């Protein structure tokens, strides 16, 4: 077993991000292979546990009364395994809102059912998790081009509803990806494509934006970066591993009591950007959290 | 009164379903945890001990899983947004266990599965 087998997963190394590859078909040596999970543990509980274990190594902003929204939280089982893990991970009292096209029962404080495009809120968020995936993505007939659908909503939601200092983890696959989302990763202090060790046999990755700066820090070409991601996955086989699931002693997200402040866009100087970049600051108002689901009225 | 008088009793109906050999409700969400917890019945975070499994609350609630009103004037759920501890021996049917057992208001342990307030 490689050194990375005791980690929750593997992040895309920096040198792979600096290449200029052309998009190629993803061909994983262990494609489809299933991980050996602890008895009675669901694949999505293991996956979200490894994602959270990896987010524990980043400079996430963790303010009092933290605000987290989880898109694609429903399953064909009618329950929300990922939401259960996020609520276990997040400090007690964290407001957790989840959503899905299909009905499901959740541990979230509030749940909105319907297309993500019907979800509205004037409030800003500290962390956005998306596990959305369109089943039709499996129908690979044309060339692998940038996908719209929920990715268009996610990009707009990050641009309009993510607090400065906030972070995101957005699920992508070989065919479920968006060039603008990769370009947006350049608006964070840091970013990566993270692969869980339990799903090492899938092209799935979480695109993680760490500490939103609300302005481009580096220029990223989305088509080129996705090609770079596939080149990395095609040349670096990851061995399936559930080893990190057995040690949950340091699992809960550390309560950092990160400062929350209100600031005009003209007040965002280099000293403020420096605080955002270290997870020591969240910029947003601390108003009541109000969310709504657009309802189409028909006969 | 006529709607209330008529209403369901989903609780007893589940024991009757199990009594007739009905397959227990599946997909209760089992959490990964240290198994060195307090062992209390319903907690804000997984508290399973060496003899228990911790599950996401909503997924172990008959009323939540069957999309039917909760037996309370406020329709308040005691499991949703929390974690329920289930003895490993009964972990195959968490919905059945939460229904058939009650929590001790004093120590927070399951009566007959951890509560020793009576010596
Ligand atoms: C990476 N890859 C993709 N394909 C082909 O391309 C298609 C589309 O590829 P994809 O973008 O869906 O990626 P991949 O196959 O890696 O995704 P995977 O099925 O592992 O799904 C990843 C995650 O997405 C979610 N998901 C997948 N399918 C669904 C679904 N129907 N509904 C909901 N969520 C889903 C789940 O969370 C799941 O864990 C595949 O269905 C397959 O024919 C491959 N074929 C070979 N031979 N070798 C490969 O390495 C390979
Ligand atoms: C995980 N991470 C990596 N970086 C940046 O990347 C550098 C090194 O990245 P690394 O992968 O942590 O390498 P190392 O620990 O072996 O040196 C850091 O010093 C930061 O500049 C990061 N920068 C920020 N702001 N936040 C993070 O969580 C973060
Ligand atoms: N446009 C859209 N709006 C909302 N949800 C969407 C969507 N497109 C796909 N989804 C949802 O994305 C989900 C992918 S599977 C999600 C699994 C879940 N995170 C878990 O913890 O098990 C599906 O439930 C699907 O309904
Ligand atoms: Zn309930
Ligand atoms: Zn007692």
């Amino acid at each position: 077993a490689s050194s990375q087998a005791w980690q929750p997963g593997v992040a895309m190394p920096n040198l792979y991000k600096m290449q200029r590859m052309l998009l190629e078909k993803c061909d994983l040596q262990n494609y489809g292979d299933s991980a050996t999970l602890p008895k009675g543990i669901m694949m999505n509980v293991a996956k979200y546990t490894q994602l959270c274990q990896y987010l524990n190594t980043l400079t996430l902003a963790v303010p009092y009364n933290m605000r987290v929204i989880h898109f694609g939280a429903g399953s064909d089982k009618g329950v929300a395994p990922g939401t259960a893990v996020l609520r276990q991970w997040l400090p007690t009292g964290t407001l957790l809102v989840d959503s899905d096209l299909n009905d499901f029962v959740s541990d979230a404080d509030s749940t909105l059912i319907g297309d993500c495009a019907t979800v509205h809120t004037a409030n800003k968020w500290d962390l956005i998790i998306s596990d959305m995936y369109d089943p039709k993505t499996k129908n690979v007939t044309k060339e692998n081009d940038s996908k719209e659908g929920f990715f268009t909503y996610i990009c707009g939601f990050i641009q309009q509803k993510l607090a400065l200092g906030g972070s995101v983890a957005i699920k992508i696959t070989e065919h479920s990806w968006n060039a603008d989302l990769y370009k947006l990763m350049g608006h964070f202090a840091w970013w990566t494509a993270f692969v869980t060790n339990v799903n090492a046999s899938s092209s799935e990755a979480f695109l993680i934006g760490c500490n939103y700066l609300g302005k481009p820090r580096e220029q990223i070409d989305g088509y080129v970066m996705h090609a770079n991601y596939i080149f990395w996955r095609n040349t670096n086989p990851i061995q399936l591993s559930s080893y990190s699931l057995f040690d949950m002693s340091k699992f809960p997200l550390k309560l950092r009591g990160t400062a929350v402040m209100s600031l005009k866009e003209g007040q965002i100087n280099d000293m403020i950007l420096s605080l955002l970049s270290k997870g020591r600051l969240i910029i947003r108002e601390n108003n009541r959290v109000v969310i709504s689901s657009d309802v189409l009225v028909n006969n | 009164s006529t709607v209330l008088s008529f209403c369901v009793d989903a609780a007893k109906a589940y024991k009757d379903y199990l009594a007739s050999g009905g397959q227990p409700i599946t997909n209760c969400v089992k959490m990964l945890c240290t198994h060195t917890g307090t062992g209390q019945a319903i907690t804000v975070t997984p508290e399973a001990n060496m003899d228990q499994e911790s599950f996401g609350g909503a997924s172990c609630c008959l009323y939540c899983r069957c999309h039917i009103d909760h037996p309370n004037p406020k329709g308040f759920c005691d499991l949703k947004g929390k974690y329920v501890q289930i003895p490993t021996t009964c972990a195959n049917d968490p919905v059945g266990f939460t229904l058939k057992n009650t929590v001790c208001t004093v120590c927070g342990m399951w009566k007959g599965y951890g509560c020793s307030c009576d010596q």
